[PDB]
């Protein structure tokens, strides 16, 4: 795993801590601040790049399963939905979702449009609308070589 | 018999390392019931467009009428800030600051990626492939299946088996199509000798003399018969089998030319094994299974992809070192080791005259260089 | 069977002689065998045969 | 466990394997060529000359044990001074021979030498028997010059090549009198020769260039190799230049 | 079990009965020669000896062996003496090869020097009376 | 009838056995300061082999035995030094120095 981003998704994941709600207001006043949307251009486009939004991606939605409090919740969505919408490279990678994973992100929907957090509910309709899945059956790929 | 045990919501035997066997074909419609899937034409748009979204959404989900939701579209496009990863307290940016660092101390250029080009290349052959005609286009939720191989041996020999290709094939399309398609240079070489006559063209390469190939999945030994000189390879493993108490039970054989992808009732990461022509061996990796989505080439037939070929280092000629080998001698009269190569202007002029006459006693193959597929 | 297919086998073990077909030598004598009647090596009986 | 999955300490053999390794289609298990190291050098040199030594002593020894044998049977004086005079002969021989320098009893490239004994005894199968046999022939004799050439040489070479025909270089190499092996003073005179290269480029080939790029280009990238390796004279260095 | 190619055992382990057996007997009576037969008992030296006959027969496959690895292959209790006998045996042949010219040159060790066993054996007489005229004793 | 309480065994070939002939005994080796207590106490209690293994839990009668004897035949000259001085009989103290000795080997063991 990169290891410079297991650090930088734990100190954004303060300002995550910090939002008083799960109203989506709180991240459009966290954009003007902390603008983790810096390195999504950088300096060079290509695999170097690719992997690094490649890994992020994966990294963050780890950050999603069961165990995380709702609002870390809600922060990783968002999060994951504000890197896929801000992707203009030329290839757009979608976020990987394990077949497991697909069972937490039920009852949470369920739980989000109960609540009538409309916006809740609207981000992963527009999610769904841009098909930024990629239906896997585990996260991550492995060999046993090493 | 029918599909083996196994259920198509994969729960992990070794956690993260492998996965129970499942029956493949049945993800296909597992997820696209879980889910419509609809939506795979790219049909994306380039006033009247927000009363869909409206009439779409008042009646869905949202229940309020009035287009206040439209913040997130404001937030995301309009306030999207050509820019340098400065002047803010992230790790990310530490992250960047540090590989830039490392760039501008040694790497002068970007132009050092072409072993990262060829992964690009063989994925951008995916996008935007249209098909060649509306009934050649693949349906909807169509399953596709990677794979991986491991061929050769001339990578590190005090080192793991690291560097090798990657495969992509399509569910829906024949076993036979994957048969044929995987691409080994042991098909090329040829049997007998040249010595006699290095003007000989080759009459028959291996990919004709055998073409028996065979496929081992659970237990399902899957045979070809589409031409009449193959053979059947399964019979000595069936043998050396139930000769004796091994604990392996009995392994059912069935034909190539009816089975589909669909019923292959196997496990994803578990190293597989792939043989043909006799002996060839090949560790095969099944490492992601994935329905067709709006981004992937359209073409069915020409989606026996080899989105990853592997780099190899084609052997140079040991005599002038400028040009690539076709030729190992053995028993040479003048090499300083038997397995010398040769190109064809040095194989010539080591042991063969201005006519062609065969000079001194020696053995000669056509080496056929594995980068002829690379 | 395919003619090819016998064509391409037969060449294996048997060798023609006046158009007709001769197994060759080390087949009906292997290496481990010797002549029955004189315990001579096949090596030898391969010679004198061929 | 990298092989195969029958892997077993004891692993089986197929029979179709037997037709494959019958026609002569060694591919791959054979082409691991290796380097040498120093060690390897001094074993060479050390089971070389003690093979020698050995086959010149076993004689001597057997004729020694042979004479101690005869003086323990015989009982005459007469036969008994012989035979220690005999024996005192023998000794002197022996003690010359294993008082004999390093430089002697090395022989020449092609003396005779079991090389399937220096291999699987001293070597302990790590290399085959031709593998030492021409490496101790070419590649580690006194013998063979090791200076470099003095740019002095390949125009004879050239010129007895072409008088010649290009047909025997051992026999151009030894008419040359450079005391090097053929494949040593090749690899200087295929470097200085000047047909290796090509010259300007016509129309046609350029025909050939575009279908092999047409066919296994990839990117940005272009495998010149497979270019060198299809197109001949084309080298590697100036050949970018026919599509930068 | 090393006289038959048994599923068990590996063929390249496989040996003759009988070149083995005469091996074991040259070393065994140079042993005996050499004071390796008295108060100790013999099943340990006979093993020893068996054991580096087996070896010197193919250095090349068996060298990297050891003698437990040996005995568990042939299925036999290995005595627990067995290594003293065989450290005590290697140094009485590393000893004999000493005064071979070829072998002195080499400067053999413990292990490389089970493959020349052949030659030591064939002129042992000479070897050991040089060898004892420069006995042996418990250490 | 047991339910697979117990694993089979292979256990001798029925063939050619090697004569062992030898019955080793496990004696527990003696540490320094083992051997100086042990010292002491034949000083404080004299050549009554019977009160020095009721005293040494942790070792046995023919251990104290057999140490004994080798350190006649060896160090005599300190069983003579021993057995001239002479300490008020301590059968409590000596309890306090043998665990404190065993506290001494656990730290040893520890480190």
């Amino acid at each position: 795993t990169p290891p410079g981003l297991q650090t930088d998704c734990e100190a954004l994941l303060s300002r995550f801590q910090e939002t008083d709600s799960v109203r989506f207001e709180d991240f459009t006043e966290l954009w003007r601040n902390m603008k983790f949307g810096t390195i999504f251009c950088g300096r060079m486009r290509n695999l170097e790049k690719n992997m690094f939004t490649k890994e992020a991606l994966a990294l963050a939605w780890r950050y999603f399963l069961p165990p995380y409090t709702f609002q870390i919740r809600v922060g990783a969505l968002y999060l994951l939905y504000g890197l896929y919408n801000t992707q203009l490279c030329q290839p757009k990678q979608k976020i990987r979702v394990a077949l497991k994973d697909w069972d937490e992100v039920l009852k949470f929907q369920q739980d989000l449009v109960n609540a009538q957090h409309f916006d809740a509910a609207y981000i992963f309709r527009k999610l769904r609308l841009d098909r930024a899945f990629h239906f896997t059956a585990m996260p991550k790929l492995l060999s046993y070589r090493m | 018999v029918s599909g083996s045990g196994g259920c198509n919501f994969p729960e992990y035997e070794l956690p993260e390392l492998n996965t129970r066997a499942f029956h493949v074909g049945a993800f296909g419609e597992l997820w696209r019931g879980r889910l419509r899937g609809a939506g795979d034409l790219s049909l994306r748009e380039p006033a009247a467009d927000s009363d869909r979204e409206d009439a779409a959404v008042a009646r869905d989900l949202d229940c309020s009428l009035e287009a206040a939701a439209e913040l997130r579209a404001v937030c995301g496009l309009d306030k999207l800030k050509e820019v340098i990863p400065e002047n803010t307290d992230l790790v990310t940016l530490g992250v960047r600051k540090r590989f830039l660092e490392h760039r501008e101390e040694t790497i002068t250029i970007d132009r050092a990626c072409r072993q990262e080009t060829f992964v690009y290349e063989m994925e951008s052959h995916a996008i935007g492939k249209k098909p060649e005609n509306s009934a050649d286009m693949i349906e909807e939720g169509e399953l596709i299946l990677s794979v991986n191989i491991l061929y050769p041996v001339i990578f590190h020999k005090h080192k793991e088996h690291k560097p090798y290709q990657t495969m992509l094939v399509l569910g829906s399309q024949k076993l036979t199509q994957l048969r044929d398609s995987i691409r080994c240079v042991s098909d090329l070489q040829i049997g007998g000798e040249f010595s006699n006559t290095p003007d000989q063209a080759p009459e028959h390469i291996s990919k004709d003399l055998y073409k028996s190939a065979f496929f081992y999945f659970e237990g399902t030994f899957y045979n070809d018969k589409r031409y009449p000189e193959c053979r059947d390879l399964s019979r000595t493993i069936i043998e050396w089998s139930e000769s004796h108490d091994r604990g392996y039970g009995k392994f059912q054989t069935a034909r190539m030319e009816d089975f589909t992808f669909n019923d292959l009732c196997i496990k994803l990461g578990f190293p597989y094994l792939y043989c043909h022509q006799g002996d060839c061996e090949h560790v095969i990796v099944i490492t992601d299974i994935r329905l067709v989505h709006h981004d992937d080439c359209l073409d069915r037939t020409l989606y026996p992809l080899l989105i990853k070929k592997h780099w190899l280092w084609t052997r140079k000629c040991f005599v002038c070192k400028m040009y690539t080998a076709r030729w190992v001698t053995n028993n040479d009269s003048f090499a300083p080791e038997d397995p010398c190569f040769f190109c064809d202007v040095c194989f010539r002029m080591l042991h063969y005259d201005s006519e062609g006459n065969k000079l001194g006693e020696f053995l000669a193959y056509p080496y056929v260089d594995p980068g002829t597929f690379n | 069977i395919d003619s090819v297919a016998v064509l391409r086998g037969i060449q294996k073990v048997a060798m023609l002689v006046q158009g007709n077909w001769v197994v060759k030598s080390d087949i009906l004598y292997p290496k481990d065998s010797s002549s029955p009647h004189s315990g001579v090596p096949a090596e030898v009986l391969c010679r004198g045969r061929d | 466990y990298f092989k195969d999955k029958v892997t077993g300490v004891g692993p089986p053999a197929n029979e179709d394997t037997r037709e494959k390794a019958a026609q002569g289609i060694k591919a791959f298990e054979e082409l691991l060529v290796t380097k040498w190291k120093n060690w390897e050098k001094a074993l060479l040199r050390k089971s070389v000359v003690s093979d020698r030594l050995q086959r010149l002593l076993q004689p001597k020894l057997l004729k020694l044990e042979y004479l101690h044998q005869k003086q323990s049977k015989v009982s005459s004086e007469l036969e008994r001074q012989a035979l220690e005079k005999q024996g005192r002969e023998a000794e002197k021989e022996i003690q010359d021979i294993n008082q004999l320098p390093e430089e002697a009893l090395l022989g020449n490239r092609l003396d005779s030498h079991d090389w399937e004994k220096i291999s699987n005894i001293n070597f302990e199968g790590s290399r085959s028997a031709e593998e030492i046999r021409k490496f101790w022939q070419n590649s580690e004799h006194p013998s063979i010059n090791k200076q470099e050439w003095s740019r002095e040489e390949e125009e004879r070479l050239q010129a007895i090549a072409a008088a010649h025909g290009h047909l025997e270089w051992q026999k151009i190499a030894e008419e040359l009198g450079t005391s090097r092996s053929a494949f040593q003073c090749l690899q200087k005179f295929q470097q200085h020769n000047k047909a290796l290269k090509r010259k300007e480029w016509t129309e046609e080939e350029d025909r050939m260039l575009t279908q092999l790029v047409q066919e296994m280009r990839v990117g940005s990238h272009i495998p010149y190799r497979r270019i060198v390796y299809y197109m001949e004279g084309r080298d590697s260095m100036q050949l970018i230049y026919r599509w930068t | 079990k090393l006289f038959q190619a048994s599923p068990s055992v590996p063929a390249k382990y496989v040996e003759d009965k009988e070149k083995m057996l005469s091996r074991t007997m040259q070393l065994v009576e140079l042993a005996n020669e050499t004071w390796l037969v008295t108060g100790r008992h013999p099943l340990p030296v006979i093993t020893a000896a068996t054991f580096l006959a087996w070896q010197s027969l193919q250095p090349a496959d068996r060298l990297s062996c050891s003698l437990a690895r040996f005995c568990k292959l042939a299925n036999v209790d290995l005595p627990y003496p067995a290594s003293s006998r065989l450290q005590e045996l290697l140094a009485v042949l590393l000893r004999m090869a000493e005064q071979l010219a070829w072998l002195r040159v080499l400067r053999l060790d413990k292990r490389s020097v089970v493959k020349h066993i052949g030659d030591l054996l064939q002129h042992r007489q000479s070897l050991v009376r040089s060898a004892f005229r420069d006995l042996l004793l418990p250490p | 009838c047991v339910v697979e309480e117990n694993d089979p065994i292979f256990e001798r070939g029925s063939t050619t056995t090697y004569s062992s002939f030898r019955k080793n005994y496990y004696s527990k080796p003696w540490s320094n300061k083992e051997t100086d207590m042990f010292f002491l106490a034949i000083s404080m209690v004299g050549t009554d082999f019977s009160m020095i293994g009721q005293l040494f839990p942790h070792r046995a009668r023919i251990e104290i035995k057999n140490k004994f004897k080798r350190e006649e035949k060896t160090n005599g000259w300190r069983i003579d030094k021993a057995f001239q001085e002479k300490r008020p009989f301590d059968f409590d103290f000596f309890a306090h120095l043998l665990q404190k000795v065993l506290a001494e080997e656990e730290k040893r063991k520890q480190k």
